[PDB]
RNA sequence: CAUCCGGUCGAUCCUGCCGGAGCGCGACGCUCUCCCCAAGGACGAAGCCAUGCAUGCCCGCUCACCGGACGCGGCGGAC
RNA sequence: GUCGCGGCGCGCCGAGGGCCCGACGCCUGGCGGAGAAUCAGGGUUCGACUCCGGAGAGCGGGCCUGCGAGACGGCCCGCACAUCCAAGGACGGCAGCAGGCGCGGAACUUGCCCAAUGCGCGGCGCGCGAGGCAGCGACGGGGAGCGCGCGAGCGAGGCGGGCCCACAGCCCCCGCCGCGGAGCCGAGGGCAAGCUGGUGCCAGCAGCCGCGGUAAUUCCAGCUCGGCGAGCGUCGCGCGGCGCUGCUGCAGUUGAAACGCCCGUAGUUGGCCCCCCGCCGCCACGAGGAAACGGGAGCGCUCCAGGCAGGCCCGUUGGAC
C-alpha cells in the first residue's frame, strides 16, 4: 500500500512518525521551545509586575494598563475586567496578572490582549468589586 | 458493651520489680516518680562540660 | 461621564428553605404531587 | 521517613462524563426520593461497585468453564454475592450477575431493611432514628445509615436494648 | 467503563480548524458544623546564614576526693 | 604500578579503529529504575520525593588514620565570601533538625521523649533532631449533619469520673446542663434553569456564536428558578476528546499534498517443489531472580477510606497466589 508493512520495518515506521509529528502546530508549540522562551510568563500560571500607565464591529473602548514584570523586566499589556474597576488601580502600583482563557491567543474583541488583572495591592479585584474587602490601607 | 485488655500476674513481688517498665510502676501505686527534668538543659550542660578541659566539675 | 455611572427593595424576610435532603424532598413533591409550565408568567400570576 | 507515608488511599466513586442530561437527572432524583439518599455521591458509589462486579464477571466469562482460575474466581464472587444478599440464592450461574442493577444494592441498606420490617414509618424516619442510635444489629448498635446487612444478620436486627 | 455538540452560506453537502463537555497536578478568590486518614521551600537561587541541638559507650589500668572525678586504653564514628 | 586484569603508564614495532542499522559534534528547565496520571483495545506524557543504585557536601585539588574514606559535624593549599582582635594574631562551611534573609505564583514549631522500631557500646543500662508524640495545615482522601412528626427525641457545646498516654492530649465509655449555622456559579444557544426598574454601540458582558444605537430574554439591580454542595469558581500544564500523527486506523483527479523522466548501491520485499536430519526465528511449560504499588483468597477497625487481624474446641489459626 502507501505505507510500509513488512515484518522487519519497525525502524522505518519509527523514523517516519518522528519526522512527520513535527508538522502539527500544537505539537511544535508545545515541544519546540521557542514558545517557552518567547512567553513572558516563562511557563508560570501568573506573574507579578508594576503598573506604569493607565490606558484605553462593537465600538466599545476598553480599559487596560501597562505592566512591567518584576522577575523578567519586560513590558506587557493587561486588561481590567469588571465595571468601574480602573479607579481601584493607581499609577505605579503592584499587581498580580494572570492569563486569559486561551493560552497565548487574544480573547474577544480586545486587540493584542492576553493577560488579566486579578489582584491589586494584595486584595482580590473581584472581592473588591463586591465590597467584600476594602482598600482603605491605600 | 464489651471491654477487653491484658493482665500480668507475677509469681513474686521482686520478679515484678526486676521485670517491669518504670512508667508502669509509676502508674501503679508501687514507687514514686521523680520530678521531671528537661532534656534540653541536660544537653546544654553536656555541651558546656565538653567545652571545658581537665577538671570541668565547676559547671 | 464618571465611571460606574450605571452603577433597592426591602428583602423578603421569609423562612429559610430546608437544607440537606429535606430540600430534595421539596422538589419531588413540587414537580409531581403538587400542581405545576415551569417559570411562565401565568404560574407566577397564580402564586400571588 | 514517617511510617504514615506508606498508608494507602483511593477514591470510591465516578462522575458522569455528560453532566446535564434530563432523563438522568429525573431518574437520580427519583431514586433519591425512594431511598432517601443524602446526595448524589451515593449513587456514584453504587455505580462504582456495580462496575467492579460487572468487570470481574466479564473477565471470568470470557474464559472456558473448565478453567481452574475461572472456577476459583466465580466461586468466590458468587459466595460473596450470596452472603451479601445482592443476588438470590437460587442463582448459581455466572450469567445472572451481569443483569444486576443498583436498586439491588440499595435494597440491602440498613434503612431499607428496617423499613421493610415495619419497624419504621419511612426512609426519612429510619434515617432520623439511626442517627439517634436507637437500632442494633445482633448485640451491637450501628449508627451508620449506609451500613450493609448480611442475609444471616437480617433476622437478628432489632431495636437497641438501651434505647429509650 | 467503544457517545459527541456550536461556528464559513441566500439555502445545501464536504474538507478543515476554532470553542465546549471529563479526569489529575499546582497557584489565586469566596466560604467553612462534627469525626478519621494525610502531603508539606523540589520547580533554570547545589543562593547566603545569626542562635540552640544532631556520637557516644566500657569490660582493662585507682596511693585523686571519699569506692564515683579526670586521664591512658579499647570499640564505634566509612552506618 | 596495582588487591588485581588491562594503553593503566613508559620504550620499541606496525598500522589500524568507528560511521546513513546515523559515527563525530552540539543541546537538554537530563539522576536511573521499581512506578504515577489518563482509559474500549492498541497507546501518550511524566518519573525532585517513601524501596534499590549512583553522585555531592561553596569551586578545584592533595592527604593521614584505619580492614574499610580520596571522609569534609577529619587535616593542608589556591580562589570567592564571612567573624573576633587588647592589631601582633586567631578562625568558619546547615544540599542534618528547628529558625532567619534573598527569590519566587507557590510551601509549617527556633516544641516534648528515648516508652515503641532499630543502631552503637555494654550484664540488670546509657546515647541517638534516626525515629516517635504533639502543634500549624481547605494539597488531598473517607464518614455523618443543619430534622422527623403532631411529641417525643437527638446531637454540637459546657462541667466532672474512667481509659489511653514517657507526661499531656484526641478517640471511646459513664453522669448533670443543653445554639441546629450554606455557600459558589449561572438562567439566548452549545448546556439544566424567566418578570419588573435603570442605561442607551456609553458603561459593560462575552472561552465560541454574539448582546448593547428606547421592551436589552445576554450590562447594572430586585423577585423567581437551576447545578454541585462543606465545598464552588478562576489561571497554567498532561491525558482524553482526535481515525486532526492513523501498527490496529488518515489523505494525495478537482479541497493541502505523486519527484520532469530513466539507470542504480545501501535498505525493504521476493512464485512453486522434497513429511521426518542440523541451526534461526515462533508457540507452550519450567527454573532463577526484592519488597512496596497493582490484581486477588479470608477477616463486621460500628460502616468507609484502611489494616493484617480474632475468638476459641483454633489447617501447626492465617497472612494463599
Ligand atoms: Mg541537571
Ligand atoms: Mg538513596
Ligand atoms: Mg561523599
Ligand atoms: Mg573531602
Ligand atoms: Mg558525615
Ligand atoms: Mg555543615
Ligand atoms: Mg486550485
Ligand atoms: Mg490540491
Amino acid at each position: 500500500m502507501s505505507k510500509t508493512s513488512g515484518l522487519y520495518t519497525a525502524r522505518k515506521l519509527r523514523t517516519v512518525r518522528r519526522v512527520n509529528r513535527w508538522a502539527d502546530k500544537k505539537y511544535r508549540k508545545a515541544h519546540l521551545g521557542t514558545w517557552l522562551k518567547a512567553n513572558p510568563l516563562e511557563g508560570a500560571c501568573m506573574a507579578r509586575g508594576i503598573v506604569t500607565q493607565k490606558i484605553g464591529p462593537n465600538s466599545a473602548v476598553r480599559k487596560a494598563v501597562r505592566v512591567q514584570l518584576t522577575k523578567n523586566s519586560k513590558k506587557i499589556t493587561a486588561f481590567v475586567p469588571r465595571d468601574g474597576s480602573i479607579t481601584y488601580i493607581d499609577n505605579n502600583d503592584e499587581v498580580l496578572v494572570a492569563g486569559f482563557g486561551r493560552a497565548g491567543r487574544a480573547v474577544g474583541d480586545i486587540p493584542g490582549c492576553r493577560f488579566k488583572v486579578i489582584k491589586v495591592a494584595g486584595i482580590g479585584l473581584l472581592a473588591l468589586f463586591l465590597r467584600k474587602r476594602e482598600k482603605r490601607a491605600r | 458493651g464489651h471491654t477487653v485488655g491484658f493482665c500480668n500476674a507475677y509469681q513474686n513481688m521482686d520478679a515484678l520489680m526486676k521485670y517491669e517498665p518504670g512508667f508502669r510502676k509509676i502508674r501503679c501505686g508501687l514507687i514514686e516518680a521523680p520530678k521531671p527534668v528537661s532534656r534540653k538543659q541536660l544537653k546544654n550542660l553536656k555541651n558546656r562540660r565538653l567545652k571545658k578541659r581537665g577538671t570541668e566539675k565547676a559547671t | 461621564t464618571s465611571a460606574g455611572k450605571v452603577r433597592k427593595k426591602e428583602k423578603k424576610e421569609k423562612p429559610r428553605p430546608p437544607r440537606g435532603r429535606a430540600y430534595k424532598r421539596l422538589l419531588y413533591n413540587k414537580n409531581f404531587v403538587d400542581d405545576t409550565r415551569l417559570g411562565p408568567n401565568n404560574l407566577l400570576i397564580r402564586q400571588k | 521517613p514517617r511510617i504514615s507515608r506508606h498508608r494507602n488511599s483511593s477514591k470510591t466513586y465516578s462522575t458522569p462524563k455528560k453532566p446535564f442530561t434530563k432523563p438522568r437527572l429525573d431518574a437520580e432524583l427519583k431514586l433519591c426520593g425512594e431511598y432517601g439518599l443524602k446526595c448524589k455521591r451515593e449513587i456514584y458509589r453504587a455505580r462504582y461497585m456495580l462496575a467492579k462486579i460487572r468487570r470481574t464477571a466479564r473477565n471470568l466469562l470470557t474464559l472456558d468453564e473448565n478453567d481452574i482460575k475461572r472456577r476459583f474466581e466465580g466461586a468466590a464472587l458468587l459466595r460473596r454475592l450470596h452472603m451479601l444478599g445482592i443476588l438470590d440464592e437460587e442463582k448459581d450461574q455466572l450469567d445472572y450477575v451481569l443483569g444486576l442493577r443498583i436498586e439491588d444494592i440499595f435494597k440491602r441498606r440498613l434503612q431499607s431493611v428496617i423499613v421493610e420490617s415495619k419497624l419504621a414509618k419511612s426512609v426519612h424516619h429510619a434515617r432520623n432514628m439511626i442517627k439517634a442510635r436507637h437500632i442494633s444489629v445482633g448485640g451491637q448498635i450501628v449508627n451508620i445509615p449506609s451500613y450493609m446487612v448480611r442475609i444471616s444478620n437480617t433476622s437478628r436486627v432489632a431495636i437497641a436494648d438501651t434505647s429509650s
